[PDB]
């Protein structure tokens, strides 16, 4: 509002009024941090700011140094440098986090006793509009559209519609069309033809009659060649975690038995935990309907998925004959065809038929009765 | 003369796109200095050091699951087969100077990240900042934490280690492979078949970089420019009105004390990330479905649905010769919470019946029922989240071993019921203590 | 609700018979 | 400033007058693109607008039919089913192409058709702002700077500069720390101690008398994919690449044996072109200093990585001896050690010496004498 | 109906934000129709398009240099030691419905 | 990939006294090392993309 005549005597105190007034603030109270000069009260607080800043600098100077002169590899635990190695990390975040958190501090110190206190109340335009830009937006928006005179020519606007809907349902349709794959397409041969993943698992037989042994793993499980288990190969109360292996298979020796090693303990239902039951514990010792004779004598075969989630389940108390599952704290009673008795579990554990062959090495008798692992929308 | 070239400098910009009448507007802005009103500044903050942290984990990560053999400088992993996820993952902490440090800070931006969220959900909800017309900003909001929940819980997967490997295969698997009808189509389509398959971590860390937070940064931008332009709300006060802001100018005290707060969280952030050890996943080795870790171990922010799932009972259904497991009710109670808590404003403006303008931010205890309710939500939240460590907890009483789930399956309705009582009786007593 | 198709039941089984190996894999 | 009751009765088209006066900007031309009404053109243009939205809706429905029923799984050469596979991809493009751009011709049919033809002039008011905001946004800024009390405060100033300055150094070289690698750390075995990798490659003994094979690339994975190689095995005029093998690295039917030969194939220094020249053209050839038996014979073995950029140069003619790299047309002259005669490159390629051991199968005379590849700052 | 509704969400997106002036100040912006003022345009469209392919291209794409022994569909390379990366730029192409189309209509935009 | 060795690599070789530390510090070794394509497909799905957007 004022010309510039005006303006070129205003004073830089009474421009900013004039510049919160336009904008709608209004600067109700404002002060200087010091109303005296040069008292020893504010000149020790700006040493103490300076230090807060100063520090940081230090530390910011420290991060450097530590960063390029220290020794940070990697050193074995109990050895002549470990104790040097394991201050690098904590050393780079005492420099770093230091060196910024107080210039932080002293920057904070800085808005608070040096800049002026102000309060300014700003009045909020909120709500509708001051109904001309109302107007005159409603009037544009209506005028392109009756200008446009769309509304009352039905075969362009139907076609528009049909049209932009049509591409919208076959571009989405092919955006997404890459990412969706059939669960049940027979991919994996099996003894009867193809069947889908879910319903097969590395015991599921390629052949009638194939020949899979419960064999244990050296060391990690498919880095290191699979051994046959003898049945008496576990004393009564305790438990070792098979692995479907052939005979075809190999010992890992070569680059192709290496990668079917390493596919069998990559299988998320191949697992399979070997309990023993002493015999005297047989007399509490309950089948279920269709897997009386899968047992073979004191020897109990039982996945070591868990039904509940799929987490492999390797805690097993041998006092109580309970298997743990880690995850969710499910016990399954191996006594009663490992049933779940208390946790999220629902369904026992599925039990593998087992037998002794020629050899004497523990073999699987066959499939399971059941799938193996989490239940999902159409099982059983 | 500085003076003399700020003011060349000053007379070329607005010469060129006259921008004095737009920043003059932009300085003299003024905002609240209220304590909770941080809240909100720190998840903001959180985010940017998580962009900073994360583009440079991303020069040394390889996202592959295919299988090498270990070779660095760890010793008790040498030889291990193990994913190129795993194997990159241990040659950021060992191999790389400032890799480990880098590591533990971006794990403990997001937890603070997470955490400052749900505080500030809290204050948000407490004094009622969700009415109108701030309704759309909590939709935006609530959106935002949904996605940070899944953020943090795929990148905690990154690596592919015996912990979170686990956790990939007790959530992402056997709960979606559980859905009625299209559960194992799901599973399918997001694994690329079965379990663990050969695209989980690639996928994963392709949603995890950039398509997640180019999402949060774009619900992020919109979240901020609506407070900007919303004139945030302020408590009642002297002088304070609902037609009014009162508190200080953006320039040169709102600049100076938001930008110095940031130092603080940084170097917040920086000294627990170097202090304090997060996720050691140099301990357990790589993932193995056949071998296992004792938990799931998640964070705070993805830890209740573990909790829930112990809790909860082992109800199935079995319809027409088909099976709905235990992990239906989990996720479908997930959905049940976000989509609540999504759409509570216009639930509340159902009830209470108001649908006027609002600007001045309502007292807690002037309102018992809703922080009643909020206090029963916490509490909830904080079981939930406390269910998991059952392991822990059995090894303190040696009354019995199953019964720390009876104390959850029967504290879920017991507390929460006491901690609704006890909000709802103090909030009437503070607004008698001083009336 | 209960899994049907797991029911206990009381039959005593029998000893499982020495494999063989079907040949030609 | 029109009031709330001289807003309520304008119409349209004054209210959209005065918002573009509000705006700055007047609409000097506005009339309907059919002013004459029941016209046979103005039907005939509704129909053609509608024709292009029509086609765009059903090569979208197309576009969703093709992409879930035309066969698209890949089919190998020769089967029946490679034609039609060959036009799925084309087939995707065509219907998904044409149904957005068949929208696109119809939305700008209607624009230049039923769309009021407009012409709209907006003052810019652009250049220096006024001098009433151009006064008050640099009072709020020297306001802010002199009232908040940093520039009388030296110490706090230059600790703050300082502080910010170390900071971001310290945070700077932490942040690029990990990336900087030595490229000189003696990292590869070598005869006489570690050495750097630019100095070493392949042929590089490991250790003194070390025998060296040229061994060939039989082009099958695994299974011997290098094989021994004898003079007689390639006629005069003859050219074959020839890697570095050795005993220990086995035929790679095992894992460790397929590694091991994994960086043979992969080493960027390691492929070596084996050349006999012609009995007759053997007068033309000219010896390099200190590689003048480096031949075996009629034999020459020179590096197959360019010394310009590192492209393998593998186009060898036999008739004018001229090596030939096929990235920037560099041209060496074969008879005259891999000098260069064409092209960016400026340094022959480096010669290795061969000849035979007992058994008669090429080997190794030694190491290259020069630095094999592109050259580097620090190279002779 | 629809008009009602039109004038019901106009007075609630105003009510709250009042996004009246601006939105009228950027609905009256006039731009030059010149022909050669679109091709920026083009650019940006483009642009648009590589984002959009790009997303898609990420959900199938493993940037791994680990050498790996192919056994997809395309039997001229059964066997050959390849990298993941071109394991999977092989699978985007011929394993994946559409996955060609998009990797050449990204590689034109 | 000869693209990539000749430009990627020989050129930022051959620069003058730093010239191998940068070809060392990007390809994390040797060509064609182990950290290339991650590297650059992190730089290309998310950075340089991110910048053009900022910049567009
Ligand atoms: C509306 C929702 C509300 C609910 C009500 C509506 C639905 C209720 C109505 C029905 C319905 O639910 O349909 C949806 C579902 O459909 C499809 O499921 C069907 C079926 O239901 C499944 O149970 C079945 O299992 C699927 O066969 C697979 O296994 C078969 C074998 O299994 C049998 O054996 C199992 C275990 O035992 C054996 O185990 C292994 C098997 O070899 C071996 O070890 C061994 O042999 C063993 O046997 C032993 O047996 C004896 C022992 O005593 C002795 O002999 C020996 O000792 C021996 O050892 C049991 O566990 C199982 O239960 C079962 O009994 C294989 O034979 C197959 O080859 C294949 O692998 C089968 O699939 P198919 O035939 O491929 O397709 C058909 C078609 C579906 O028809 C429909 O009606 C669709 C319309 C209605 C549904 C809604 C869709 C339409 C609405 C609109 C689209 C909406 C706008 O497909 C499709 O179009 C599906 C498309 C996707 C859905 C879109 C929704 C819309 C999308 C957006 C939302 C799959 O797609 C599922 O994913 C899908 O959910
Ligand atoms: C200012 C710029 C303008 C230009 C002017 C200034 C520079 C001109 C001044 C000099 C300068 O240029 O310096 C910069 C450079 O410095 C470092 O280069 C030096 C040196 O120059 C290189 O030539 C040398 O090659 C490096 O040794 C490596 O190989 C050695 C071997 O090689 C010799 O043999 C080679 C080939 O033959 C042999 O081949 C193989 C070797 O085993 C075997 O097959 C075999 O043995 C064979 O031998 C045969 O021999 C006989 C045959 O007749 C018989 O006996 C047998 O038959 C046998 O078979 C030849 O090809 C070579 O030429 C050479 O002769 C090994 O011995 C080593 O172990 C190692 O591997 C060496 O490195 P060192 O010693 O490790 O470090 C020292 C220190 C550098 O000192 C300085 O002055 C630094 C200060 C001045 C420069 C600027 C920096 C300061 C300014 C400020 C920082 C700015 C604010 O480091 C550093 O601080 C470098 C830090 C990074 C730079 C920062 C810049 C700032 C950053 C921001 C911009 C490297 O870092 C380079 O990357 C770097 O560029
Ligand atoms: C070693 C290694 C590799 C580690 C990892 C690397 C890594 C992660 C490194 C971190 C590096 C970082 C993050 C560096 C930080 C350095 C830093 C911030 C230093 C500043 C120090 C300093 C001199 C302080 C004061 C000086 C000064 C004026 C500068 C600060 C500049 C800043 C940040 C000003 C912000 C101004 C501004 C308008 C923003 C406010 C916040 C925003 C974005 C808006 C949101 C917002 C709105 C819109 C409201 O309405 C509102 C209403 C009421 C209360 C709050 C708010 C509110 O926050
Ligand atoms: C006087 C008078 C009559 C007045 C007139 C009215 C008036 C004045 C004006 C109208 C305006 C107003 C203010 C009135 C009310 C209007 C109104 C009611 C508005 C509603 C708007 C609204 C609700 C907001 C929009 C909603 C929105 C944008 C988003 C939708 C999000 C919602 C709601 C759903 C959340 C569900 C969700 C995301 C769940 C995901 C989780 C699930 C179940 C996925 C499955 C699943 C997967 C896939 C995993 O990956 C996974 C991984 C690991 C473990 C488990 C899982 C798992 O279970
Ligand atoms: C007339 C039939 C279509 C209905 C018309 C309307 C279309 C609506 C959407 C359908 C479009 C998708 C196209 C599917 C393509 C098709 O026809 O494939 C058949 C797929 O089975 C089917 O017929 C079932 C039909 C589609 C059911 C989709 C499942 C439901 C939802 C839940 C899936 C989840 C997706 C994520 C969103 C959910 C999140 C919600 C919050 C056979 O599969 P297959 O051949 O084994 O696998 C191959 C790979 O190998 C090869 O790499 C390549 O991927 C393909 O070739 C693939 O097919
Ligand atoms: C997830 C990342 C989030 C970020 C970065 C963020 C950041 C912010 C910031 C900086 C403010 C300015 C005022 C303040 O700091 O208090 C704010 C305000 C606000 N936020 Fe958030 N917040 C986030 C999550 C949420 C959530 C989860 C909700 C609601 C469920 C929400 C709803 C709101 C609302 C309604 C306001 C305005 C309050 C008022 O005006 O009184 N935001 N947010
Ligand atoms: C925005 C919210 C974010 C959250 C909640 C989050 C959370 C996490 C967590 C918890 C981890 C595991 C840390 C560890 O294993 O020690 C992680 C890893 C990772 N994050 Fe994020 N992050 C976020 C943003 C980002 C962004 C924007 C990037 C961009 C590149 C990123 C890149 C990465 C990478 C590469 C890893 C793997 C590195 C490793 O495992 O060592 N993150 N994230
Ligand atoms: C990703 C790259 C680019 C994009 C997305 C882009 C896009 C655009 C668009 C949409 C416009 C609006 C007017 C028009 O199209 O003419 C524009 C204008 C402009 N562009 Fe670009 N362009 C790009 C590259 C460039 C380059 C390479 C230059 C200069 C070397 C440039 C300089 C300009 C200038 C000066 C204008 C304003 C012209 C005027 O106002 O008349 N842009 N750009
Ligand atoms: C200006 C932006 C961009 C340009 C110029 C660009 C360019 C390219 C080109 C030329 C290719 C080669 C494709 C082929 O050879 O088949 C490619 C591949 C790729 N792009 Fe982009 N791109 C851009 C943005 C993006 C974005 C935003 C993403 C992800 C969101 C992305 C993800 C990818 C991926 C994953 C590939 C490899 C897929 C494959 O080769 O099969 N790109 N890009
Ligand atoms: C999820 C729902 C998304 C809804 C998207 C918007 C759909 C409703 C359009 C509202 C137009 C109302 C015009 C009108 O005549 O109503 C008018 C309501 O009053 C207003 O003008 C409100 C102005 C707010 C409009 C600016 C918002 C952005 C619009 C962008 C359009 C491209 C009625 O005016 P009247 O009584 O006829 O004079
Ligand atoms: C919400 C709670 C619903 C409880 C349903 C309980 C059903 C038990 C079925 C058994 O089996
Ligand atoms: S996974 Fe075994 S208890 Fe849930
Ligand atoms: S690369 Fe051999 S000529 Fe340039």
């Amino acid at each position: 509002q004022p010309t510039d005549a005006e303006l070129a005597e205003m004073s830089r105190e009474e421009l900013v009024k004039l510049g919160g007034k336009i904008d709608g603030v209004e600067t109700i109270f404002k002060e200087p941090r010091w109303p005296v000069p040069g008292t020893k009260a504010e000149k020790r607080t700006e040493r103490l700011v300076a230090y807060w800043l100063m520090l940081g600098g230090l530390s910011g100077l420290a991060l450097l140094l530590v960063f390029l002169f220290w020794p940070w590899e990697y050193q074995p635990f109990g050895s002549e440098g470990e104790f040097l190695y394991s201050l690098a990390t904590p050393l780079y975040g005492l420099t770093f986090g230091l060196s910024i958190l107080s210039i932080g501090i002293g920057a904070v110190l800085f808005q608070k006793k040096f800049i002026p206190e102000e309060i300014s109340v700003q009045d909020r335009h909120d709500g509708r509009s001051p109904e001309v830009h109302r107007k005159t937006v409603a009037a544009n928006l209506t005028d392109a559209l009756e200008g446009s005179t769309l509304k009352r020519r039905k075969v362009i606007g139907l076609s528009l519609g049909i049209g932009l809907g049509a591409f919208g349902a076959g571009t989405l349709v092919a955006f997404i069309g890459g990412l969706i794959k059939n669960p049940w397409k027979p991919v994996v041969p099996t003894a009867e033809g193809k069947k889908a993943v879910l319903w097969t698992s590395g015991w599921t037989p390629r052949f009638k009659g194939e020949t899979i042994y419960l064999a244990r793993a050296t060391g990690r499980p498919g880095e290191s060649p699979f051994v046959k288990m003898r049945p008496e190969d576990i004393d009564a109360g305790g438990m070792e975690t098979v692995f479907p292996w052939r005979e075809s298979d190999g010992d890992g020796t070569t680059v192709e038995s290496e990668h079917k090693l390493t596919e069998i303990a990559m299988g998320v239902r191949n697992p399979v935990m070997l309990i023993r039951i002493k015999p005297a514990d047989m007399h509490r010792v309950i089948k279920r309907k269709g897997q009386e004779s899968f047992n073979f004598g004191e020897l109990f075969a039982y996945t070591k998925v868990c039904s509940h989630l799929g987490c492999p389940s390797s805690l097993y108390e041998q006092q109580t004959y309970r298997i743990l599952c880690p995850c969710h704290q499910s016990q399954f009673d191996a006594l009663e065809f490992a049933k779940p008795i208390f946790g999220p579990a629902a369904r026992a554990l599925a039990q593998l038929p087992i037998t002794i062959d020629e050899d004497g090495y523990l073999v699987a008798n066959g499939d399971f009765v059941e799938p193996v692992g989490p239940a999902f929308w159409e099982r059983k | 003369d500085f003076a003399k070239l700020a003011a060349a400098q000053g007379d070329a910009i607005d010469s060129r796109y006259h921008p004095s009448a737009a920043v003059r507007r932009q300085l003299n802005k003024v905002f609240p200095t209220h304590w909770s009103f941080l809240l909100g500044e720190i998840a903001l903050y959180s985010f940017i050091i998580l962009l900073l942290t994360g583009v440079w984990l991303t020069l040394f990560f390889d996202p592959s699951m295919a299988h090498v053999t270990y070779d660095g400088v760890y010793q008790p992993l040498r030889g291990v087969q193990m994913s190129r996820a795993y194997e990159t993952a241990l040659d950021i902490s060992f191999e790389v100077r400032g890799g480990l440090f880098v590591r533990q800070v971006h794990h403990w931006a997001a937890l603070m990240f997470a955490a400052s969220i749900m505080v500030h959900l809290a204050r948000i909800f407490f004094t009622g900042a969700f009415r109108r017309p701030r309704e759309a900003n909590w939709v935006i909001g609530s959106l935002l934490l949904i996605l940070a929940m899944f953020e943090g819980f795929f990148g905690y997967s990154l690596p592919d280690d015996l912990l979170s490997g686990t956790g990939i295969r007790a959530a992402l698997s056997g709960i979606t492979m559980g859905i009625p009808v299209i559960g194992t189509w799901m599973h399918w389509a997001l694994f690329g078949g079965d379990f663990p398959g050969e695209i989980l971590i690639p996928r994963l860390y392709a949603l995890h970089i950039l398509l997640i937070p180019g999402i949060i940064l774009a619900l992020i931008g919109a979240h901020l420019a609506l407070v900007w332009f919303q004139k945030h709300t302020q408590f009642p006060g002297p002088g304070r009105t609902e037609t009014n802001v009162v508190g200080v100018r953006v320039m040169p005290v709102f600049a100076v004390k938001s930008g110095a707060f940031f130092a603080m969280i940084t170097g917040v952030l920086g000294l627990m990330g170097g202090l304090l050890t997060i996720n050691p996943i140099w301990n357990l080795g790589p993932y193995k479905p056949s071998q296992v870790s004792a938990g799931s171990q998640p964070d705070f922010y993805m830890m209740w649905t573990d909790g829930l799932i112990r809790l909860w009972p082992a109800w199935e259904f079995y319809p027409f010769g088909h099976t709905i497991p235990q992990g239906v009710w989990v996720a479908v109670g997930m959905g049940l919470v976000f989509a609540l808590l999504i759409a509570y404003p216009f639930i509340e403006k159902k009830v209470t019946g108001d649908d006027a303008h609002h600007n001045l931010l309502q007292r807690p205890r002037d309102v018992p029922v809703r922080t009643a309710i909020g206090s029963m939500a916490i509490a909830l939240y904080l079981l939930l989240t406390f269910a998991c460590m059952n392991d822990i907890i059995a090894l303190k009483f040696h009354i019995s071993l199953n019964a720390t789930t009876w104390i959850g399956r029967i504290g879920m309705v017991v507390l929460p019921a006491i901690v609704y009582f006890v909000a709802y009786r103090w909030a009437i007593s503070l607004q008698r203590s001083d009336r | 609700c209960s899994p049907p198709g797991e029911t206990a039941s009381s039959e005593p089984g029998t000893t499982p018979a020495i494999w063989t190996g079907s040949p030609s894999p």
